[PDB]
């Protein structure tokens, strides 16, 4: 069969934030829609380069006329603060023989698929996939800052 | 309200457990990598800067110490029943090939060998020997226990580790000791508290 | 191939005055760095041994100041200063250059008494004469049944010497059938021995038991 | 269909009967227990329970209870999604003056809510 | 008491200092008590069967006595039993109980509760000797993964009292445990409350969300409530918590039982009240790893659910925001009849950066670890306490 | 002593068979030491080395489990220990053997086991079979079946490989 490969990049780069650990920062793979292997698929991750660059490969997936399978991914750190903080990714089998990837923007707290039911409901952001994944920092609070500051 | 106690009343201690294996690194000299504290499933792979203390980063690796070996450097980790492995990069714990198929090699760790080469004990005392022109430089009243020596730089960062006690580590460099170690402590089954505390009417009205 | 050989056999010391022990292989054992690879080692009685001594000229952890080592190439001498009754038990050398051997064997003997008689158990019959506490290590245990002799079945345990006083003890046992046994009224267990003066007799007759 | 015997044991010397119930899947999806047969005899002390359905079904100690002859109690049968019985259980109900018998299926949890996707925000804002 | 045998003392301030350090020899260590309320002696068990007597003094401390015990097995675990007549139960491997009764350390049931994965099983200790009372063993494919006790805790408040002046009357009986039963051919996670006397169940409640069965699992036991956590995946694949508490009964003035006046109680009839519930459930970002709650010198301040993640982070939150009978903020307005500041519902937790203990600590704790809770004076802080790999107090 | 060794084997062994034996380690760093095994046979002598590596490097005159830190023997009657020695050169170890273990017997022997039996007088036991038997709350050497006598200056006899346990008084 055909097993399918995420790639990603955490920036680092327009920051000056150059004196990182590495093994602070752990990326996390779960398989939520349609499986059958009697548990679903789940990886954990990590960097491969200074640049940040990040890869999950030979993933199952589900095979068929049409038929789809969704990941969620769990980006998460103890240094940063990571702007899209789950992302739902989308394998499908097209009709002429390619593989079509999608990736989308979701959030902490929210249903991923509607409720059959509403009509052209709200749709979540789609996000560019095709050189890499680009996950990033808040530009706001690029550190976690623990420590509450005092007077 | 943290930043004025933030260290300050935080109380953590770092345990490395008895090691297993000191690997040297090829760059930054003064810097090793530890395989320790083995068990049924992990183990804990750590790197460590040998003219001080100061763990530099530790991970639980779930493989076993076997499954654990050099490049023909890259750590190429690999199960046995499957052939998942996995390569990481020496002096920063990059991911840096994953695959199913087919480990790149290995090669076995080599075994000390420290005699013959570098050392020569004799009178409850250690000599550091040149190869040839046995000049016997660096001599050093032994310790109380000795165990082993862990491991031996001869070159311009010289530094030494001593497997004193049992559990217990000392390093010394160009010889003077720089650091001392315990892991003793790796393995907290049960607990107790001690606590630790202070310690006719008219002659009352009078004294 | 390597072959070791002690010198003395046996050593009995007294305490307080130095000992020593030497050692002799055919090939030599000098290695290149100067490592000699030569062991000692006490075994006391009923026990795993002990490391002593630990390559040539070392000494191993968690032993006394008391001992010491020399030696090089083919000959190797271990020396206690001071001798203890602690100090009682086999010594051995090893030589670690290619596979171990323990040739060896020597036997420090520092030893350079009350009597007991116990009766015959319920049940066949086995009478028992302990000969406790007593130095000399020298004693010939006889039996005396009816002023008449009974040789045969004799069977002696020794122990070895304490660690505090090293004062010997042995017992010695005469096992008779019941139907053999009851035939006759009175035993006595007979010793000659050195401590004391004149070999001395304990008796019973049934009596009790 | 499933017959249910209950029966208190001396915890040393044997299981003394003490009643016998039958498990009916009277609807398709909810099973109902009646009381085929209890024999009334004298009880006092402390003793342990037994319960065994013939086939597939033995507890030999679901509980351990001082008894007192004119029993009050509740045998609650305990069964899950797909009818079996799953755990025996005995408590005290006040007003039996008898031993009757009670199914019992798990009351399934919270299932707390999430925020949803909002209704045609697509031409609209 | 570490893994080998090594015993040592840290002092909890000074950056935790050795004071003093004694080796055993007893080549793995199991448990470790105080004999007696003196708080001077220490026995400590071994896993081969033997079991050591050490005195602590302010110097380095003395090991008094080694012995082995009647029966020469491997140890699995010790359970002190009453103070006062310094007894204790042993379970070795091969599951045999052997009660023992050391020294003076220089009908009034006694019972016991013993569980396992295949599942809870009690005891009763009787003119020195135990006898197996009843069972509750899960099926072939079912396995118990977590189990708590009700801890004892100083009374203050007998009831939780409502605006507008009326009180619940929390339900408080003392003898009850809690625990999870994890079901594969169902993908089920049942909760139980049971009463550990006689083994009455008392509640049964049943999650069919996708269950993991991989990722950790936990349960905690308060005064008068059940807290537990597990993975899921059906309404969003994120850690979930979920609260129950416990009341005599919901009208908002009754005791319907618990009469106090003269009427003391027998539960081993069976003839105590029965509870009545409250339910919610919550999303977690972050696997947790495990729980604890933590303990003052009178059980006044609020519990702080404190938790392990799999990072390594600590992290608590009060019991206050875990709020069962809560409402969706706009029904808590206008509503005098709620509390005093009446928390909302509020089912999605974010995690707070300024709750994570350990600031910027790696703080690894291995795999098998300890949170445990030490009360003290000035009764607003409590010390937490991390043991395992790597030790660490705040 | 915290790092010391603990055995498991077999006590009674007909001719032509082999002799499983198996130590176990219960302190630090297995890799770094040679673990050896050594005889005593009875008639005051001792040789063997069995060494072995943590990466198998056998150097006979053991078999090897790093998952749970015991190494095993299968192959006379006497005794046999486990022992842990220096490993400073690479391939071949330099002896210096310390934490010996607490050592086993083995009897090689035709017949089968037998009880001890207890005859009070001090405490005396009858034909037993194999040795050896550990009187408790002194000790002469047994003789040979075997018989062992115990003096009072009470009798809590025991023997793992008949599994007998008998108590008596004087
Ligand atoms: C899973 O498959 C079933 C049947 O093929 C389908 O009804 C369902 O919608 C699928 N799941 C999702 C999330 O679409
Ligand atoms: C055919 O494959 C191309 C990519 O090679 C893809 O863009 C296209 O959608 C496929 N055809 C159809 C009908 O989808
Ligand atoms: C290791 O310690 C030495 C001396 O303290 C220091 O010079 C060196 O920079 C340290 N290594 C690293 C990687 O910081
Ligand atoms: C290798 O994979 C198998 C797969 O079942 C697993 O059981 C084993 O633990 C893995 N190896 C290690 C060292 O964990
Ligand atoms: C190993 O043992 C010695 C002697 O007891 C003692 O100094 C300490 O416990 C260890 N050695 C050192 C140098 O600390």
């Amino acid at each position: 069969a055909r097993r399918g490969t995420i790639k990603g990049r955490l920036d680092l780069a327009a920051s000056n934030i150059t004196g990182f650990v590495s093994t602070r920062t752990s990326f996390k793979l779960y398989q939520i829609g349609n499986f059958s292997t009697e548990y679903p698929y789940t990886s954990t991750t990590m960097f491969q380069d200074d640049e940040g660059n990040f890869e999950f490969a030979n993933l199952p997936l589900n095979d068929g006329v049409n038929e789809t399978t969704y990941y969620v991914m769990y980006p998460a750190s103890m240094d940063f603060n990571l702007k899209p903080n789950r992302i739902l990714i989308e394998f499908k089998n097209l009709e002429n023989g390619t593989l079509q990837l999608n990736a989308f923007k979701n959030f902490f707290g929210r249903e991923y698929f509607p409720s059959k039911d509403i009509t052209y409901p709200e749709k979540l952001q789609s996000m560019k996939v095709h050189p890499y994944i680009t996950v990033e920092l808040l530009h706001k609070a690029p550190i976690r800052s623990y420590l509450q500051a005092r007077n | 309200v943290f930043s004025d106690d933030a260290f300050i009343t935080d109380w953590q201690l770092a345990n490395l457990g008895p090691w297993e294996k000191v690997i040297p690194d090829s760059r930054d000299r003064n810097r090793v990598l530890i395989l320790s504290n083995p068990t049924e499933t992990s183990c804990l792979v750590s790197s460590f800067n040998v003219s001080s203390g100061q763990i530099l980063f530790r991970n639980v690796l779930p493989f076993t110490i076997d499954e654990i070996q050099l490049d023909s450097n890259a750590m190429v980790c690999v199960n046995s029943s499957s052939n998942h492995w996995q390569k990481y990069d020496l002096h920063d714990w990059f991911l840096l090939e994953e695959g199913v198929d087919n480990a790149p090699s290995t090669t076995i760790l080599p075994q000390s060998s420290y005699l013959n080469d570098q050392v020569s004990i004799k009178n409850n005392e250690l000599h550091i020997l040149d190869e040839q022109s046995k000049l016997a430089e660096w001599k050093l009243e032994l310790p109380q226990g000795f165990n082993k020596v862990e491991y031996f730089h001869r070159e311009d960062p010289l530094a030494l580790v001593l497997n004193v006690n049992d559990t217990q580590y000392m390093g010394f460099s160009a010889l003077i000791p720089v650091w001392q170690r315990d892991e003793w402590l790796t393995n907290v089954v049960d607990y107790a508290v001690l606590d630790v505390f202070d310690s006719s009417l008219w002659n009352a009205y009078w004294l | 191939d390597v072959v070791m050989t002690q010198s003395p056999l046996s050593l009995p010391v007294t305490p307080g005055e130095p000992a020593s022990i030497s050692c002799r292989s055919s090939q030599t054992l000098m290695n290149r760095n100067g490592n000699n690879f030569l062991d000692w080692y006490l075994q006391k009685p009923g026990q795993s041994p002990q490391l002593l001594i630990y390559l040539g000229s070392n000494r191993a952890p968690g032993v006394p100041d008391r001992f010491s080592g020399s030696g090089s190439g083919t000959d190797f001498t271990l020396r206690i200063s001071r001798v203890e009754p602690e100090d009682v038990g086999v010594y051995y050398c090893m030589q670690a250059l290619q596979t171990p051997s323990f040739g060896g064997g020597t036997k420090v003997e520092i030893r350079r008494p009350s009597v007991f008689i116990f009766p015959p158990s319920d049940e066949t019959a086995s009478v028992v004469c302990l000969l406790n506490n007593f130095y000399p290590r020298e004693a010939k245990v006889q039996w005396k049944v009816d002023n008449a002799l009974q040789s045969g079945n004799s069977q002696e345990s020794v122990t070895e010497q304490d660690s505090k006083d090293s004062t010997y003890s042995l017992s010695s046992t005469l096992t008779l059938s019941k139907a053999d046994y009851e035939k006759h009224k009175v035993y006595a267990c007979e010793v000659t021995h050195q401590g004391l003066s004149s070999p001395v007799t304990k008796s019973f007759n049934r009596g009790e038991c | 269909a499933d017959i249910l015997q209950l029966s208190y044991s001396d915890d040393a010397k044997d299981a003394i009967p003490l009643g016998t119930f039958e498990i009916d899947s009277t609807s398709d999806g909810n099973v109902t227990v009646t009381t085929v047969n209890i024999q009334d005899v004298e009880v006092s002390g402390e003793y342990c329970l037994n319960a065994q359905i013939e086939g597939k079904l033995d507890m030999p100690c679901f509980s351990y209870m001082k008894l007192r002859t004119p029993l009050k109690y509740d045998l609650i049968v305990d069964v899950d999604e797909d009818n079996e019985v799953k755990q025996v259980s005995l408590s005290y109900d006040e007003t039996n003056d008898a031993i009757t018998a009670t199914v019992r299926y798990p009351e399934a949890g919270p299932t707390a809510p999430v925020t949803k996707l909002k209704k045609k925000t697509k031409t609209y804002a | 008491l570490t893994h080998d045998g090594f015993i040592g003392g840290l002092d909890m301030v000074n950056k935790g200092q050795l004071i003093w350090k004694l080796d055993l020899e007893i080549d793995q260590g199991v448990k470790m008590f105080w004999t007696d309320k003196n708080h001077d002696e220490l026995v400590v068990f071994s896993h081969d069967g033997h079991y050591l007597t050490i005195e602590v003094t302010k110097d380095q401390p003395i090991i008094k006595s080694r012995s082995p015990l009647s029966e020469r097995k491997t140890v699995d675990s010790v359970i002190r039993l009453n103070e006062h007549d310094h007894q204790y139960l042993i379970k070795f491997e091969d599951k045999d109980h052997l009660l023992f009764k050391l020294n003076p350390g220089k009908s009034s049931h006694i019972f016991v509760t013993e569980h396992d994965t295949n599942g809870i099983y009690g005891y009763i200790i009787e003119n020195d000797t135990v006898k197996q009372t009843w069972k509750k063993a899960v099926n072939s494919k079912e396995k118990m993964v977590a189990y708590s006790k009700r801890e004892t805790t100083n009374l203050n408040t007998l009831g939780i009292t409502l605006g507008d002046k009326s009180v619940l009357y929390k339900y408080l009986y003392p003898n009850l445990a809690a625990y999870l039963i994890a079901n594969e051919e169902h993908h089920t996670i049942t909760f139980n409350l049971i009463d550990t006397i006689t083994g009455e169940i008392l509640i049964t409640q049943e999650h069919k969300d996708s269950p993991d069965f991989r990722f950790p699992m936990d349960i905690v036991f308060g005064e008068y409530w059940v807290v537990y956590s597990y993975f899921s995946s059906e309404p969003v694949p994120e850690q979930k918590l979920v609260v129950v508490e416990l009341y005599e009964s919901l009208t908002p003035d009754e005791r319907l039982s618990n009469s106090s006046d003269n009427f003391s109680y027998d539960p081993l009839t069976g003839h105590i009240n029965k509870p009545q519930f409250q339910t919610k459930q919550f999303i977690f970002p972050e696997i947790i790893k495990t729980m604890s709650i933590s303990k003052t010198t009178d059980d006044i301040t609020t519990k702080a659910i404190v938790m392990e993640l799999e990072n390594g982070q600590i992290t608590y939150i009060p019991k206050l925001l875990l709020n069962a009978r809560g409402k969706p903020a706009e029904e808590m307005a206008k509503d005098k009849k709620k509390e005093f500041m009446a928390t909302p519902y509020t089912p999605v937790i974010p995690i707070n950066d300024n709750f994570i203990i350990t600031h910027f600590r790696n703080l690894l704790p291995g795999s098998d670890s300890q949170l445990i809770s030490i009360p003290t004076n000035l009764e607003s802080t409590s010390i937490i306490c991390d043991l395992g790999l790597d030790v660490f107090c705040t | 002593a915290q790092v010391q060794l603990q055995q498991w084997g077999a006590g009674l062994l007909k001719p032509s068979e082999t002799l499983s034996l198996t130590c176990a380690v219960y302190g630090g760093s297995f890799s770094g030491y040679y673990w050896s095994w050594i005889r005593q046979p009875p008639g005051k002598g001792l040789e063997w080395i069995g060494e072995i590596n943590h990466s198998g490097s056998t150097n006979y005159n053991v078999d090897t489990s790093k998952n749970q830190f015991s190494l095993k023997l299968s192959s006379d009657t006497a005794v046999y220990y486990c022992a842990r020695g220096l490993a400073g050169r690479g391939y071949y170890g330099s002896g210096s053997y310390l934490r010996w273990g607490q050592g086993t017997l083995v009897t090689v022997s035709s017949a089968s086991t037998k009880g001890p039996s207890v005859f009070p007088l001090g405490c005396l036991v009858k034909d037993y079979f194999p040795e050896p038997v550990t009187v408790s709350w002194h000790t002469f050497p047994a003789v040979l079946l075997y018989s062992l006598s115990s003096v009072v200056t009470i009798c809590n006899v025991n023997h793992k490989p008949s599994n007998t346990k008998v108590d008596k008084k004087v």
